[PDB]
RNA sequence: AGAAGCUCAGACGAGUAGGCAGGCGUGGAGGUUUGUGACGAAGCCUUGGGCGUGAGCCUGGGUCGAACAGCCUCUAGUG
RNA sequence: UCUAGUGGGCCAUUUUUGGUAAGCAGAACUGGCGAUGCGGGAUGAACCGAACGUGAGGUUAAGGUGCCGGAAUGUACGCUCA
RNA sequence: GUACGUGAAAUUGCUGAAAGGGAAGCAUUGGAAAUCAGUCUUAC
């Protein structure tokens, strides 16, 4: 059969009973909501939660209001806003899935250039495929938060704590 | 009298056991596991095979129960100077019906000896 | 199975530190007042068969082999169906023209040496 | 021989060495300490102030008893001494060095003490007779010395670096 | 400058300990406006680090952390306990540590 | 499946005087290993590595210059 | 069946004798220390709790929670001024 | 190099580093600084 088999019998695992069933997000992170970004690059800022992915939120603060692009965030990494929902219903979210987010397969330990950082980058990279998506998605959320007074200037401003104040008193 | 044998040399003193601190190698020039124990014992068994390598060549040693008085033709040679594959078949071959169960060591042990014979 | 030890730190011998006529090789405290012999609060720890590690990764190196101490190529030629349990170890007395013969055997053999440099 | 320190390469350097010299390796230590670092000519001069008690050797490890002085505080100390026997001694030794360089080829302007250190010799003993009719050791502490004079004295992660490209690079 | 602070003041009080013995697997932590064991629920499973200045540079940065969880309430005026990726250093007590605000349930 | 092996389960674990058991180390003897060695044995030094609960063991580097070791048994002026 | 060590004990509870009394001398029953660490009583051989393989988590005992010191400058009702 | 094979420890000097308010040593946990191996890169 195969050639130059192991001189070891091999282990195969037991079979394991871990069965993946769906993940049930917090009951106050429904689409449509305003939630706080937590950690990454764009801590502290505020974003319009456009559908429920497997595990976090595709979500996306208007890019022409805060410049935050359309990702996945983890559910646990968002505190959510009792701010008024964003209708969004109008907006496509079928096609933003883990394969459309998906990173470029590597299974290699070569990487790191300065060339390599100077590819990437907006300017490169970035498909003109996801820029019209922000694009149209911007152009369904926008008159929603134009509608409602003092949201889309809200959206644009960034979450910060101050002097005395107590997370667990306050509510969002 | 093959228990006889056994209890003589496995358990004490034998030229090709090679004992360290813990643990049991068995050297022997008609083995294939490696290792001391009956099952595996070339002298304590009488119908028993191996391979081993020699100058880009490779070896299967048989031996029966009729010749044990006379050392000379005791151990039966053949040689193998092909591919792994038919290298493997004639082990499958000599030993679908001879050891029990060596079949499979001895395909592991053909599988070493050709990893050395190309390097 | 990752490799877990109880105790990294050597058991040094009682005061072994104070005294250079004393070395830090374990010995039992026999003294009838001996704060060490009777586990005083602060006091060193004694060797006990609880320290015992697991008897799967028991005199494991920190890759999962078990260094096999070598002296000739046939020492090598012994760990020839056991090259994913055991590492070759050239002997110090091994002469350089038997350790590149043994290190030669044992890379052609595909076992690891881990004093090969 | 060979000396302890990793210079004495003769290509810029010279060295001497005295052996079993009768003199206490105490004093010798100190002067050795004092003398460590300075240029070879202010050592001449420093040497020969001390044997007409015009300087003063601090004593700093074996200072008991030692008496105070006004010719310690240039090195912040008080108790100093002027052993004339080991200043001799190191005088000679100096002398030998110079000579040295001289052979070699070296420039005496820039020479300085790179290297000096006093070891203990082997005792060479005597008696000395005791009340009760006792006898005891009467030891002498020889040094040896040895002298060398010589010239002179990233990775970035993938956020990192997109961090700073963006920042730098853009702006 | 008031933009930013995404998390919540703490400081090292001690080791978890009895009278005489102490255990630094574990620490003790103030939390800033968590005074009862029924406030410190809410930080209970938050993400608290060490941050601390090295002259060294780490990957090219002179700030190098040590992360942790808030695990338990401790005592009755809103203490918490803390376990730490690297037992915290018995130098820190009385420094400052900074609470996250995830993994958030809020 | 070195059946003197492999495997499953449960309970349990302080200790002077003292008893018993299994191991580590040393000199010499028989057997054995196509055993190591002037291309460096033994010994020694070591802010190198590795193993063992431990007695200990192995190893890298340095020094060194003539012998020494593993295993099975025998023995003792053996720690 | 063979044999080791031992054949100076001491303390406490309770009962009790000699005694002016004693950290005194003498016994009875049990528990301990000796031979035993650990938690506590600041500290202590016999007091309190608990008797010990190497660890992780949880929970308690005795005892504690103003600060040293882990833990309420807690709750309720009084007493006390030295 | 005859103060002669090998050349241990005590103890000593030099150098480098470090520490230190009436001892020091130790144990435990981590920091800092120095030092270092494994692992990986591959195999299918």
């Amino acid at each position: 059969a195969a050639k130059y088999y192991p001189a070891y019998r091999e282990n195969v695992p037991k079979k394991a009973r871990k069965a993946v069933r769906p993940t049930k997000l917090r009951a106050s992170l429904a689409p449509g909501t305003v939630c706080i970004l937590l950690a990454g690059r764009f801590r502290g800022k505020r974003v319009v939660v456009l559908s429920q992915l497997e595990d976090t939120l595709v979500v996306t603060g208007p890019y022409k209001v805060n410049g935050v692009p359309i990702r996945r965030v983890n559910h646990r990494y968002v505190i959510a806003t009792s701010a008024p929902k964003i209708d969004v219903s109008g907006v496509s979210v079928e096609k933003f899935t883990k394969a459309y987010f998906a990173k470029q397969k590597r299974s290699g330990p070569v990487k790191k250039d300065e060339a390599f950082f100077a590819e990437n980058a907006p300017k490169n990279a970035l498909p003109a495929e996801r820029i019209a998506d922000q694009k149209a998605v911007d152009a369904k959320l926008l008159p929603a938060i134009k509608a409602i007074p003092n949201m889309k200037e809200y959206l644009a401003a960034s979450f910060a704590l101050s002097n005395g104040d107590r997370p667990h008193l306050m509510k969002f | 009298q093959d228990e006889v044998i056994w209890q003589v040399v496995g358990h004490e003193f034998c030229s090709y056991r090679i004992k360290g601190e813990a643990q049991n190698f068995c050297r022997n020039e008609y083995n294939v596991t490696g290792l001391c124990n009956r099952q595996s014992c070339p002298l304590a068994n009488s119908r028993y095979a191996t391979v081993r390598e020699d100058n880009g060549k490779l070896y299967l040693y048989m031996k029966t129960i009729e010749r044990a008085h006379f050392p000379s033709k005791l151990w039966q040679r053949i040689k193998l100077s092909k591919n792994y594959a038919k290298a493997l078949e004639q082990i499958d071959q000599q030993l679908l019906y001879w050891p029990g169960r060596q079949i499979h060591r001895c395909k592991q042990r053909l599988t070493r000896l050709t990893q050395y014979l190309l390097k | 199975v990752n490799i877990i030890k109880k105790r990294t730190k050597p058991f040094k011998r009682h005061q072994s530190d104070r005294f250079k006529r004393v070395g830090e090789s374990w010995r039992k405290p026999r003294g009838i007042d001996s704060c060490v012999r009777r586990r005083f609060r602060g006091t060193i720890s004694m060797p006990k068969i609880g320290y015992g590690n697991n008897k799967k990764t028991r005199y494991c190196m920190p890759n999962g082999l078990k260094a096999f101490l070598v002296r000739n190529v046939s020492d090598v030629e012994l760990l020839l169906m056991h090259n994913k349990t055991y590492a070759a170890e050239i002997a110090g007395n091994v002469s350089a023209r038997k350790r590149v013969e043994i290190v030669e055997k044992a890379r052609a053999l595909g076992v690891k040496v881990t004093n090969a440099g | 021989v060979r000396y302890s320190a990793s210079p004495a390469l003769e290509t810029k350097c010279a060295k001497a060495r005295g052996a079993y010299l009768r003199t206490h390796f105490k004093n010798s230590r100190e002067v050795a300490f004092t003398i460590n670092g300075m240029s070879l000519k202010k050592a001449f001069i420093f040497l020969d102030n001390v044997k007409e008690h015009k300087q003063a050797v601090p004593f700093r490890r074996f200072n008991g008893g030692v008496g105070r002085t006004a010719q310690g505080k240039e090195f912040g100390v008080t108790q100093a001494r002027w052993p004339v026997k080991s200043v001799k001694f190191f005088y000679d030794l100096l002398k030998n060095a110079e000579a040295n360089a001289e052979a070699k080829g070296l420039d005496m302007d820039k020479l300085i003490i790179k290297h000096v250190q006093v070891n203990a010799a082997p005792k060479q003993r005597r008696r000395t007779y005791r009340a009760h009719g006792r006898v005891t050791a009467y030891l002498s502490s020889p040094s040896h010395i040895e002298i060398i004079v010589a010239e002179e004295e990233s990775r970035v992660s993938l956020k990192q670096g997109a961090k700073a490209r963006n920042l730098a690079a853009r702006k | 400058a008031q933009g930013h602070r995404l998390y919540v003041k703490a400081k090292h009080l001690s080791f978890q300990r009895s009278k005489h013995v102490i255990h630094p697997g574990t620490s003790i932590v103030k939390i800033e406006g968590c005074d009862s064991k029924e406030e410190a629920q809410f930080y209970l499973g938050k993400r608290v680090c060490y941050v601390y200045k090295s002259s060294k540079a780490v990957r090219g940065s002179k700030i190098r952390v040590i992360w942790g969880t808030i695990a338990r309430p401790h005592g009755n005026s809103g203490a918490v306990r803390a376990r730490f990726v690297h037992n915290l250093p018995a130098k820190t007590f009385g420094s400052s540590l900074r609470v996250m605000l995830y993994p958030s349930n809020i």
